[PDB]
């Protein structure tokens, strides 16, 4: 499996298929990780073409956020 | 204004059919809603017809039709009331005759020096109808019809009108920029296509749907993409965004048919968030 | 605070109208008068907002029953169809004298019918006070009106010990207990729209058993089908104390009733009753005078208040205050008048609806505020001719299955 990690420490999954590599890049190869740590940190929607192409009028709003406190 | 197909006495004077009528193309729950209400095209109701007259020499009977001789000049049309009688416009005493008949096919004609004897009074209302022929659009070669509302700056009453054409009043060339909408709202409260032209207004308030009204009741923005946000009346949510100016009014009947997205205050963006979701 | 429950098998028993113990009148009647300057031969400001030349097309509310469960009312020549319903505060009494001048201003408001060269009963037989042309109308000039007395500030009980109770909540009780008697009395009347302009506040610390409230509410509104309205409360009585409003960090409830601080009785029951809250003569709410809490639902105006004189025979624009100062009214004790108004000229138009649908019809057709719907309003501000021809759907408000 592939994943993304962000420097705002969340990680997205990326599609094995050739499509989704061109498109981002990544065509490099990539480094190894272990399981019982890389799973510790939040996770998002797979980066796949297939469910990006969607059209909306407005986005669902977020349950249970945090404050930002100045 | 309402209307009736198996009233033939006020189809035919009218000049409408009853066929004609039960043909008639679909109306859009949003134009139904814009367009003020009228009273209904329906046979006059005289009130206590056929009774004897109040005053000395009446004609007839109460609700009879009278006219005047042709030799003295262009005919006048009038009713005999209770108290005294009241003129009829051409076009309603054709209805009356039609629709009261009862197998009688022409009014009482009487001489004017008779007729100035009678007392005049004026006891029902008939503004309703109008007074010629109606001059029905074929609907094939103008399918659209809109509703317009104007107001110009500096003025205490705004314009209504009705517009009607082979297509949507926009100009041949800017026809391929009309934006289409996704449509999550099957209730047939929300448009289809939006298109916002030459001198268009993105910082808006609303305003009563009458022409006469005067209220100034919230503050809205509208987005290039055809979405409408709410903005917090308050001096810091003014500054913060940019929107220390005055907006332009708007009526709610054409403002409720956008789609509505999350309200802008300082306090709904002081927010932290992992992920966002996709429900 | 958890919202309202009921148990309808605490109805309260029917009977003629009576106070629960003994009261003897303790303070003078209060004085009215007229503002410096005003000119009665123009229509109140008010009524742009309202466009009632317009709205009047379909009818002037004819053969509608209304019952003002408030401080009584005085009857007046400008009001021809006012019929006597009963007395909480005096054994006597048949709710047709007001000693505070709150009754006949809101009756007069809904019913009072415009001016003519004669007036239909030229009669004046009304009784003294009680001792220890002209552009106004009404909203719907052909209702019928029913007058109950309920409260007044005027009276005090006349053996005042109350035991184990101390004598400010002991109070309370009472007035609980004789609100939902007039309810129910009301309703068997025959009324079809019951307007309610007078309101307890509560601390959300102990809240008062209503049990008995509750049930009244139920069977008046579900197997009598009457439309209940209520004000939201005016912010200047004994113990009313500003709500808090949505709090963006926790979405779990938008209306917020788990900070709620004051409870506003009947008001309370949002599955039942309409609470208006509101605004200035510009659309503005006042922001300063109205409570805010979660069961508001609509607003209406509340300012540049006229109406018929009692202890006269003409209008009014203020009452005499504590001191020699002439004060003027406001608030939503008026503007749930105004809604009386136009919930009975609507389901005049269609008598085939039952209550749960008119309210829909209200809300549905209001302008509404920046967030949607809000506290200092509800769903928005009312709309007459909007209510009487839109088409609106008869279901309840319903969310799209998915957005994308």
């Amino acid at each position: 499996s592939l994943w993304w990690v962000t420097d705002a420490g969340a990680r997205f999954g990326v599609e094995d298929s050739k499509e989704a590599r061109d498109a981002l890049g990544l065509t490099l190869t990539p480094s190894l990780a272990p399981w019982v740590a890389l799973r510790l940190l939040p996770q998002g929607p797979t980066l796949s073409r297939a469910d990006a192409l969607v059209e909306h009028d407005t986005l669902p709003m977020d349950m249970t956020p945090a404050e930002l406190v100045v | 204004s309402r209307i009736e197909p198996t009233n033939r006495a006020v189809l035919l004077p009218l000049g409408l059919t009853p066929e004609q009528v039960s043909q008639a193309r679909p109306m859009s729950r949003a134009l139904f809603d814009a367009l003020p209400v009228g009273p209904e095209l329906l046979v006059p109701e005289v009130p206590n017809a056929g009774g004897p007259a109040t005053f000395p020499g009446a004609p007839g009977p109460i609700g009879t039709v009278i006219v005047t001789p042709q030799i003295s000049g262009p005919q006048q049309y009038s009713l005999v009331l209770g108290d005294g009688v009241q003129t009829l416009p051409p076009l309603v005493a054709q209805i009356l005759q039609n629709a009261g008949s009862a197998g009688n096919t022409k009014p009482l004609t009487v001489e004017p020096s008779t007729l100035a004897k009678m007392p005049v009074v004026n006891r029902l209302d008939l503004s309703a109808y109008p007074d010629n022929p109606l001059e029905v659009v074929d609907i094939r070669e103008h399918p659209s019809t809109c509703w317009w509302w104007e107001r110009t700056a500096g003025e205490n009453r705004a314009r209504v009108r009705v517009v009607s054409g082979p297509t949507i009043p926009v100009a041949a060339t800017e026809m391929n920029k009309v934006v289409s909408l996704v449509k999550a709202d099957t209730s047939g409260r929300q448009a289809d296509q939006v298109y916002f032209g030459p001198d268009h207004a993105n910082f808006v308030a609303v305003t009563g749907n009458n022409p006469g009204a005067q209220t100034s009741e919230s503050l809205w923005w509208v987005t290039d993409a055809g979405a409408r946000f709410g903005v917090e009346d308050s001096k810091e949510a003014r500054d913060a965004l940019g929107l220390t100016l005055t907006p332009s009014l708007a009526p709610w009947v054409a403002l409720r048919l956008l789609p509505q997205g999350p309200t802008l205050s300082r306090a709904d963006a002081l927010v932290e968030h992992d992920t966002l979701p996709m429900d | 605070i958890s919202p309202p429950t009921i148990d309808p098998g605490a109805l309260p028993p029917d009977g003629p109208p009576g106070p629960l113990a003994p009261m003897k009148q303790n303070a003078y009647c209060t004085e009215v008068g007229v503002l410096p300057g005003t000119d009665f031969q123009l229509q109140p400001k008010y009524m742009e907002m309202l466009n009632l030349n317009e709205a009047w097309q379909f009818g002037r509310g004819d053969g509608v029953k209304v019952a003002v469960i408030d401080t009584g009312v005085t009857p007046h020549p400008r009001l021809p169809r006012l019929i006597p319903g009963g007395d909480y505060v005096m054994a006597g009494g048949d709710g047709l004298s007001d000693c505070d001048a709150h009754g006949t201003l809101v009756a007069s408001m809904i019913a009072a019918v415009p001016a003519n060269g004669a007036v239909p009963l030229p009669s004046v037989p009304r009784r003294p006070v009680t001792i220890p042309p002209d552009a106004f109308s009404g909203i719907a000039p052909g209702v019928e009106i029913i007058s109950i007395r309920q409260s007044s500030q005027a009276f005090g009980l006349k053996d005042p010990y109350t035991g184990d109770e101390d004598p400010q909540t002991a109070q309370k009780i009472d007035n609980v207990e004789t609100m939902a008697r007039a309810i129910v009395h009301a309703a068997n009347m025959g009324a079809s729209v019951i307007n309610i302009s007078d309101v307890m506040c509560m601390s959300a610390r102990n809240v008062i058993d209503q049990r008995a409230l509750g049930a009244a509410v139920h069977y008046a509104a579900v197997d009598k089908d009457a439309v209940i309205v209520a004000a939201a409360g005016d912010g200047s009585k004994k113990d009313c104390k500003q709500n808090p409003i949505f709090d963006p960090l926790q979405p779990d409830d938008p209306r917020a009733w788990n900070a709620v601080t004051t409870v506003v009785t009947p008001s309370w029951f949002h599955d039942y009753v309409l609470t208006v809250g509101a605004v200035d003569a510009n659309g503005q709410p006042l922001s300063k005078m109205s409570i805010a809490g979660p069961w508001v639902s609509i607003s209406a105006p509340g300012t540049d208040v006229v109406g018929l004189s009692p202890r006269d025979d003409g209008l009014i624009n203020a009452i005499d205050g504590p001191d020699n100062s002439l004060l003027v009214p406001a608030g939503t004790s008026f503007s749930a008048a105004i809604v009386s108004g136009v919930a009975a000229l609507v389901r005049a138009k269609f008598p085939e609806l039952s209550a749960y649908q008119i309210i829909n019809r209200l809300i549905h057709t209001a302008r509404p505020p920046a967030r949607g719907v809000d506290n200092q309003v509800g769903y928005g501000v009312v709309d007459p001719v909007a209510a009487l021809t839109w088409d609106v759907p008869k279901g309840p408000a319903e969310p799209p299955k998915q957005l994308s």
